[PDB]
């Protein structure tokens, strides 16, 4: 999936 | 808890030591334990705690991602199914964890709106996860436990916050994806994005130049989700 | 064993499903499971398991090094050293599991040399990160037990492998680690790795292009090492 | 530390 940017650790 | 017996400051010295060692389950741990102590957190303790379980429940998300998509194709043996659902389970546990303590009791004593706003944010962040992957009767409810959390943040933010402030952009730009692929409002989600930044950038002529780098960072990604957005 | 309920066809498949998540924890547990069926491991299901227990215990190594290095420093309160135990303890159990699988009843049903090799190279392997991190009156008895069986294993696939087979190859690289850095043996490891890497490129001309491809990166790390060594 | 280069996975 494409997942948009949100805040903190990028972690997935 | 099985960090009852720890002393709270030595808690937080071993979180700071597993965040060095990538070692985020016994992160979260420590900051769950020191969390239990029953005093507030300080802002560095705050994004210890932040840090740690989005760690966690980010390699949930993206493991139950992995499964999710490869079930789809399956559909267009139980085994799938029944390892999507395990992965599913222990991140629907962890984000349940997470709500505890935020209502168990540390939304409850936060007055100061950096505190309140981290937490309420944390609060919508951990029911949008469990958005992602609801199916059944309480997904709508679920999806407003999320909602209802991020607009109290942003109330408040708006009030007690310059429009530059981190905590609020990293608000505004969560709340916005939200509402992008949760609430299935891209209009929304587009908008939120565009004012967030616009009036932080309005703001940036008042700050010093570490304060500019750390608002300036969330700005690019907002920025970014609009690129992919419009 | 948690694993005793399900079907081995679904732990071997559960154990492929969690490696394409990247969740290794699950990856060992279900490949654990199947070991303790009691049937013998087909070549794929090997690689499972070594896999599995490979990418759970180098999480452990890099946090036990990162909080042995800060250790270090601090000497050049109690915490650093018991957070460094207990990711040392854990590291231990893992290794220790791995061991007890291999010795019931992996290698003693494992006459083919490609089973037996890679089996006593494992346990070589998972003695030498036991040595990694022992310090008292059992550390020359850990490294004598990996000794031993990366020689078991040396001697078997000199007899009954050509000198190009992968499984080989991977025993004399880890061996020659051995050699340098655990039995402080660096003349040695640099002899193992030159031998063992002029060997195969005599024996290169007999392979197909894809066994060429496998046996050629295994070469690669043997001249990383001896490049890094001379 | 320095890691030489073993079999499989480089996980640590
Ligand atoms: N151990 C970590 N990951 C972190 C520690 C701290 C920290 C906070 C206060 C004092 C000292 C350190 C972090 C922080 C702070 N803010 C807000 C400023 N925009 C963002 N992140 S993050
Ligand atoms: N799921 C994984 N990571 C792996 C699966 C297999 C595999 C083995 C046999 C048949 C099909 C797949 C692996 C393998 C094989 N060999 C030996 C050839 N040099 C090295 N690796 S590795
Ligand atoms: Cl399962
Ligand atoms: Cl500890
Ligand atoms: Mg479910
Ligand atoms: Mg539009
Ligand atoms: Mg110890
Ligand atoms: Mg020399």
């Amino acid at each position: 999936k494409l997942m948009f940017k949100t805040e903190g650790p990028d972690s997935d | 808890g099985a960090m009852g017996s720890m002393e709270r400051a030595s808690l937080i010295q071993k979180a700071k030591l597993a965040e060095q060692a990538e070692r985020y389950e016994d992160m979260a741990a420590f900051m769950k334990g020191a969390v239990e102590k029953g005093e507030e957190l300080s802002c560095e303790e705050r994004n210890l705690l932040s840090v740690a379980y989005k760690n966690v429940v980010g390699g949930q998300r993206a493991a139950w991602r992995v499964l999710s998509s490869i079930e789809q194709k399956s559909n267009e043996g139980p085994e799938v199914r029944e390892y999507r659902e395990k992965v599913e389970t222990e991140l629907q546990g962890v984000c349940d964890t997470v709500l505890g303590l935020l209502d168990s009791h540390l939304i409850k004593e936060a007055g100061d709106a950096e505190s309140r706003v981290f937490y309420l944010k944390m609060k919508g962040d951990y029911y949008r996860y469990l958005a992602e992957v609801a199916t059944g009767d309480d997904k709508k409810r679920i999806i407003d436990s999320a909602r209802s959390a991020y607009q109290e943040a942003m109330d408040i933010s708006k009030k007690e916050m310059p429009p530059t402030n981190p905590i609020r952009l990293g608000l505004a730009l969560n709340f916005s994806v939200f509402h992008y692929e949760i609430a299935n409002s891209p209009e929304e989600a587009i908008s939120l994005a565009k004012t967030t930044f616009d009036e932080a950038m309005a703001d940036l002529h008042t700050l010093s130049e570490d304060s500019y780098k750390d608002s300036t960072l969330i700005m690019q990604l907002l920025r970014d989700n609009l690129t992919l957005w419009t």
